[PDB]
RNA sequence: GACGGAGGGGUACCACCAGACGUGGAGUCUGCGGCUCAAUCUGACUCAACGCGCGCACCUCACCAGGCCCGGACGCGCGGAGGACCGACAGCCGGGCGCGCUUUCGCGAUCGCGCGGGUGGUGGUGCAUGGCCGCUCCCAGCCCGUGGCGCGAGCCGUCUGCUCCAUUGCGACAACGAGCGAGACCCCGGCCGCGGGCGCCGCGGGACGGCCCGCGGCAGCGGGAGGACGGCGGGGCGAUAGCAGGUCUGUGAUGCCCUCAGACGCCCUGGGCCGCACGCGCGCUACACUGGCGGGGCCAGCCGGCGCCCGCCAGGACGCGCGGAGCCCCCGCCGUGGCCGGGACCGCGGGCUGGAACGCCCCCGCGCACCAGGAAUGUCUUGUAGGCGCCCGCCCCCACCGCG
């Protein structure tokens, strides 16, 4: 759930070759890749399986913009802990896309292929600094106060 | 695994139709009269609510496996909040008696054999439930 | 030598003081097979009191927080050896040393 | 994650800090006039070793050292201290102009 | 007011021996640890916080014992003039010395 | 008129134990997991032995500070002070009235008379 | 004598630890210290405004 | 100086505009005002009072009705030890407390008086006053040395140019140097590295207005790209000077003044602050159709323990140390019906815990108002508004409150 050694704690042996972190809105997804037979499963769960079915189409964005020959064969096991629900999906999306990037590895212009994915979706390779703010004395919420009786 | 690939909704609904032919568990009468939960607005109208709950506990049980889920644990999967009060609602548990019967009955069928902190599936049951999933996906 | 396993735990308010005691236990223990130090998640002790003694004014509140950091050191040694290590360790007054057999 | 959140010592350490505030009050009650400025107790070896940094050390000893451990003995009724297990490190505080409590006294 | 002469004389001695007392003040019924005594029935008993205070105050009021008050506590520091009056009540002897009379010297 | 399955005379002669099995939760657990205090218990035998020994019109009607003691079926037939927080309120217990605290029948409040 | 009703009541009579005040005991961590009393004694216990 | 329906510039969602969610209309609750009562303990009263002084069945507790009890220290003057005090079964009075009676029992100066003195007190005056806080203050000014100018009050620097949230600078100047505010600093994130590690947690570094282009006396100033992040992260600490602001009701912070034993001392017993037209000052839940209510896929971050067995639950037993939200998302059931909207009022039980419910929860009735809110108001620009839940503070009991 919170920054633990859960990065690889669940799996023993079968060392998965790639480790790639994806993070959106306090949700941690470490991507493990073994370059198999088209296993893109994340959270030990199918790509088609999702909390919001409509949201799955967004998490298939590297698949549509980047060549499918990449996702045609690969292997994946991702530990996603934290996040409300939709936070987990973008974090997952950051993880898998970085996981494909880690696989490209040797070609020096790996970034150039990845930037087609940034151009279609920025933050698909970048992590946002957006985090929950805090309340202050007299304030029910972070950026408000008890309604003021007199101006 | 295909038990993580069978969508939870499809697995649970499909499993209970042959459980109805099976005659496993035997949902009692007072339980089918009572409303589930201490926060539910009124009784669920599923009629076969007890039988449908029995397909709900043993699927989440496959994922829980060795760690185990006690009586409170399956109530957690269906935990709700009261929708009718002048003051704000603080979250509360569902009914303990109905949940205590569903896995105690499941111990009786030998699919679940448990002796640890609360409940764990007998391997024969884990395999068989997984086998129902094996039928479900392909 | 009845090599008992000892777990040494140190809880202290100041990080500057804590690191110095942690370094001495690691420094003293190289001869005795000391396991490296375990840093605890910070233990927050927040107390929030409206600052005003009386009720006048938009109550403004003092969040007074005390941070506790605890350090775990595993040692496999004789009962005396920790005592010999003790003279060498620099004792900061009031810092707590916990010997867990 | 497998350790009790009921770590009993975690509460114990703050008890030493209220002991420190009580000691501060204890010496503020009449030993601030004697010169008490700062205090630090050590219960790590159950020594109850307290440093009374103070403007002039000789005042508590007086002429016989009789009351020197009487302050520890006062703490003996409160915390079962033994004369000499506990110690009072009343020493010299130099540049007493820098010291504030006694400067204002 | 009935305060036993055995509670009195033994109580004076506990204060005399350590030349010290630290009691969290108690408004009413209380038992003070560190002081124990023998009743007329041969029973070992502990004195009462209400009764003990009435004597504690009296000995600091006599001036025999110096006293401090930190909110809800009495810190008693016995005086040499006090030691002689304590001997005039206990029926003990001048040679007997309070335990902190000497020995805390630090080198 | 009949109270908890017992007629007025039957409940009147019935013991405290007899009316207790069919009663409200506060009443059942008043003696079920608890009991009565020794002061409360003594008060019972300061009117009981007087209620059963009438030599004419009662000369007692004792004034008692104790108030929230659940009334007993036997104590029916007599006037109890049920002290409100200031003055005693004379209260005659009806036989159907039993099974609830003497607190309910005593008024410590002003009825209304404000609304200005 | 008075002992018969002497302080017969049994209920918490908790007080602020440093003071004799009864309100705002603030037993959050077992610090039975007072709230108005706490401001005078917070840094010594190690709490700081940060 | 301060005012100004004076001007010249600044700046702030406490100002406003483009918008947003409101509140005021509805019910419900909590705190006032105003009533009533034996008593409703009170302080506050435009921002800068009014769910606020950290959760009143008791205690708290300040007040009302009843009574017990001394705890009148230390010095002298007395009374005076088989006689100072203090306890007492019944029969009582009396909720009651051997208080005080009938009583016939015990004690043993441990003391009772007289004084002088100590003696406490949520008792008054916060226009005696400490401390601390509210505000002025989403707000930048303050003063010193030497020298100038003035009889002096005072000026000058400390500025009628520009820039900045900001005497924030850069230029220029009878001022010239200093400083204190603001900054800096610290706390948590944006990211990474080194040691490590159980509890991912300690120590470093790093976005620098650096560079590009345009303007800039120059300070700065836009448009930019790389980039975890654009030119304070979210916070704290906060000058000089004030206020007759608040608190003597937190206190061994206390002055004067009062009550000092039929006490404003201190214990018990039952009250009250939970009474109470209307009016308010916050809140909370609604008015349904992006809503219900539906079982049934769930998901956290504060940082938190579970099991088993009866019981609808409420809970209770027997135990082992151990573990997670709602909304939403599912398929359904459902016509615009004060409705299967809403959840009031209030009968009937089951419990909890507490000396004790008058506290509370659950089950089962019941279906209040209300069908989009008049003036007049607030509060806020990104993880923000709103929506939706968790934890704590207090607390046997109990959150709508507040800090998070």
């Amino acid at each position: 759930d919170l920054l633990e050694r859960n990065d690889i704690e669940v799996r023993e042996r079968d060392k998965y070759t790639v480790h790639t972190l994806g993070k959106k809105k306090n949700s941690v997804a470490v991507a493990f890749v073994k370059a198999g037979k088209g296993d893109i499963l994340v959270n030990n769960v199918p790509l088609a399986l999702v909390r919001p079915e409509i949201l799955r189409t967004k998490v298939s964005e590297p698949i549509m913009i980047l060549g499918e020959s990449l996702f045609k064969g690969l292997d994946m096991n991702i530990k996603v802990a934290g996040g409300g629900h939709v936070s987990q999906i973008y974090a997952v999306r950051q993880a898998i896309s970085r996981g494909v990037l880690a696989s490209v590895k040797d070609e020096a212009a790996r970034s150039e292929l990845r930037a087609k994915l940034v151009s279609y979706d920025r933050q698909l390779v970048v992590s946002d600094p957006r985090r929950c703010e805090a309340k202050k004395f007299g304030g029910r919420g972070a950026r408000a106060r008890r309604q003021k009786s007199y101006r | 695994s295909s038990v993580t690939r069978v969508p939870a909704d499809v697995f649970i609904n499909s499993f209970a139709a042959h459980l109805k032919n099976r005659g496993i568990i035997k949902c009692p009468a007072f339980t089918d009269y009572v409303k589930t939960g201490v926060s539910r607005q009124y009784a669920p109208r599923d009629a076969d609510w007890f039988y449908i709950k029995a397909a709900s506990v043993i699927r989440h049980f496959y994922i829980s496996g060795s760690h185990s889920i006690g009586v409170a644990g399956l109530a957690r999967k269906y935990s709700s909040l009261q929708k009718g009060k002048t003051t704000p609602h603080h979250t509360k548990r569902a009914s303990c008696k109905v949940i205590r019967s569903i896995v105690s009955q499941f111990l009786g069928q030998k699919l679940l054999i448990a002796g640890e902190r609360g409940r764990h599936i007998s391997p024969n049951g884990r395999k068989m439930v997984e086998d129902f999933a094996e039928g479900l996906q392909k | 030598d009845m090599h008992q396993k000892y777990t040494i735990i140190v809880v202290g308010k100041d990080l500057k003081l804590v690191e110095r005691y942690v370094k001495s236990i690691v420094k003293e223990g190289r001869a005795f097979g000391i396991s490296g130090p375990c840093r605890a998640p910070v233990r927050r002790l927040t107390i929030t009191t409206r600052k005003s003694p009386c009720g006048e004014g938009t109550n403004t509140w003092h969040r007074f927080e005390l941070r506790m950091y605890k350090r775990t050191f595993w040692v496999t040694c004789g009962g005396n050896d920790i005592s010999t290590i003790l003279s060498k360790t620099v004792v900061i007054p009031g810092i707590q040393v916990t010997v867990e057999v | 994650v497998r350790r009790d959140e009921e770590n009993v010592y975690y509460s114990k350490y703050l008890n030493d800090c209220i002991m420190e505030a009580e000691l501060h009050e204890f010496f503020s009650r009449e030993l601030v006039d004697a010169g008490y400025a700062s205090c630090s107790l050590c219960r790590t070896i159950d020594s109850i070793c307290v440093i009374i940094q103070c403007a002039e050390p000789e005042v508590v000893m007086g002429d016989n050292h009789y009351r020197l451990h009487k302050i520890e003995y006062l703490l003996a009724g409160r915390f079962m201290c033994d004369p000499k297990n506990f110690n009072i490190w009343v020493d010299k505080i130099i540049k007493r102009g820098l010291s504030a409590e006694i400067m204002v006294d | 007011v009935h305060i036993p002469k055995a509670v009195y004389k033994a109580v004076y001695a506990h204060l005399y021996e350590n030349a010290s007392l630290a009691l969290k003040e108690y408004w009413r019924v209380g038992n003070v640890p560190g002081i124990t005594y023998v009743d007329e029935n041969g029973k070992l008993c502990n004195p009462t916080y209400l009764h003990v205070n009435c004597i504690m105050q009296s000995l600091e009021s006599r001036g025999v014992v110096k006293d401090t008050f930190a909110w809800r506590h009495h810190y008693y520091l016995l005086t040499e003039k006090g030691e002689q009056f304590i001997r005039k009540e206990l029926d003990l002897t001048d040679d007997v010395l309070p335990t902190p009379y000497s020995k805390p010297s630090i080198k | 008129p009949n109270f908890r399955g017992v007629e007025v005379e039957k409940l009147a002669t019935m013991k405290i134990t007899d009316i207790l099995p069919k009663l409200n939760a506060r009443c059942r657990r008043r003696i079920g997991k608890h009991g009565l205090s020794m002061k409360h218990l003594r008060f019972v035998n300061k009117l009981r032995l007087r209620r059963a020994a009438q030599p004419s019109q009662k000369p007692k009607i004792v004034r008692t500070h104790l108030r929230d003691m659940i009334i007993f079926p036997e104590m029916i037939g007599m006037t109890v002070s049920v002290y409100n927080g200031r003055q005693f309120i004379p209260v005659e217990i009806k036989p159907p009235m039993v099974g609830r605290a003497l607190r309910e029948y005593s008024m410590s409040y002003k009825i209304v008379s404000h609304g200005k | 004598m008075r002992e018969t009703e002497f302080c017969t009541h049994i209920a918490h009579k908790r007080e602020c630890r440093i003071c004799g005040n009864y309100n705002s005991v603030y037993r959050k961590y077992g610090l039975f210290i007072c709230r108005r009393c706490f401001k005078e004694n917070a840094g010594k216990i190690g709490f700081v405004k940060l």
